[PDB]
């Protein structure tokens, strides 16, 4: 796993439009507070994929970092009359969530940001397919998936889902099944590339490397406990900066060795920065790869 | 006057079974995930003495 569980690099914002009632403890996200849209992600035996890779951003954090766009509407009303857009994309997902929740965000088909919203004070059920009337209600959303956001520049629009023998997997529809149809509860991972859709894959192959971006390096200052410090202020080789910083061979090989005039002790992350996936034989870096639990409708005829 | 007719179709020579099993072709799928040392579970004693059920 990763030692950095509550520490979130960069902004670390976890709030959606319409449910801005937890920004006092979830903006930013630190070791203290009580964010309902982040505490359930570190639970043992629930989302191990998030516990394996925790140095990268989440879904909402990727939305606030100008990485994942927003859908229309970004937060649909799960109680409004004359139907609602967030219905067919929710009935096809077999996920569980505790009680005292009002919102439950997930991933749509265009790779944007689609979520639901429950007017106060209406809580959800065990499956979250429908809301109901009313201890304390959570002032946030519940992640229905297990994906993490990251910055990548690898195009993959032509790498559409090629799941053979499957009519409709997850939410997307490959074709119109007119004959037989086999409905079963199977788990299938997914992956989203740049300027593409929610591509589903069979097996999942991870890859951990490093680079020269400031996100792959952490640092802390020495003062009279652990105190975080902005690592982006470290000057480059022959360039400029703000506050100096030094470290070992890994941290000194990327920035400039200062030592005597440094104000903090920079270090190297525990394998983070670039996470590539093995698809079509080659290695590409996705944007929001996950491992959800939905209903797969396979063919038969 | 009651009759008991027994019609014979043909003569079959079946075989008695005893031990049977179901077999077939299988092709596994390899899943790899490289982990660096001193990171989580990346150690020199966890990869060698690793159980096949954990």
């Amino acid at each position: 796993e990763d030692p950095h569980l509550r520490n979130r690099p960069g902004k670390g914002h976890n709030y959606i439009d319409g449910m801005t009632q937890e920004d006092a403890t979830c903006k930013p996200v630190t070791y203290a507070g009580a964010c309902s849209s982040f505490d359930v992600l570190l639970e043992k035996g629930k989302f191990p994929l998030f516990q394996s890779y925790a140095h990268h951003r989440t879904l909402l954090e990727a939305v606030h970092d100008t990485i994942i766009a927003k859908a229309d509407p970004p937060s649909c009303d799960l109680q409004s009359a004359h139907g609602n857009p967030c219905m067919k994309e929710k009935l096809v997902m077999k996920t569980h969530c505790p009680n005292d929740y009002q919102s439950a965000h997930y991933l749509n088909n265009d790779g944007k940001m689609a979520s639901v919203k429950c007017p106060p004070k209406y809580e959800l059920t065990e499956d979250c397919n429908f809301c109901r009337q009313m201890a304390s209600l959570k002032k946030g959303s519940y992640p229905l998936q297990d994906l993490f956001c990251q910055s990548s520049e690898d195009d993959g629009s032509k790498l559409k889902t090629k799941m053979k023998g499957v009519c409709e997997v997850g939410v997307q529809a490959l074709k119109k099944c007119d004959g037989q149809l086999s409905t079963a509860h199977e788990v299938v991972p997914f992956a989203v590339f740049k300027n593409s859709k929610k591509v589903y894959l069979d097996k999942l192959d991870l890859k951990t490397e490093e680079n020269l971006l400031p996100d792959s390096f952490v640092c802390f200052e020495h003062k009279g406990e652990l105190k975080s410090f902005d690592i982006s202020q470290c000057p480059k080789i022959g360039g400029h900066g703000s506050k100096k910083c030094t470290g070992d061979a890994a941290f000194c090989s990327a920035y400039e060795c200062t030592a005597q005039y440094a104000n903090a002790y920079c270090s190297h992350a525990n394998g983070s920065g670039i996470v590539q996936i093995q698809v079509s034989g080659v290695w590409k870096k996705p944007l929001c790869v996950g491992y959800e639990r939905v209903v797969v409708k396979r063919e038969l005829s | 006057t009651k009759f008991l007719k027994i019609k014979t179709v043909s003569s079959e020579l079946s075989c008695r079974e005893g031990q049977s099993y179901w077999t077939g072709s299988f092709s596994p799928k390899c899943l790899s995930s490289r982990r660096c040392h001193l990171v989580g579970e990346c150690h020199v004693n966890r990869c060698l003495s690793w159980r096949d059920n954990e």
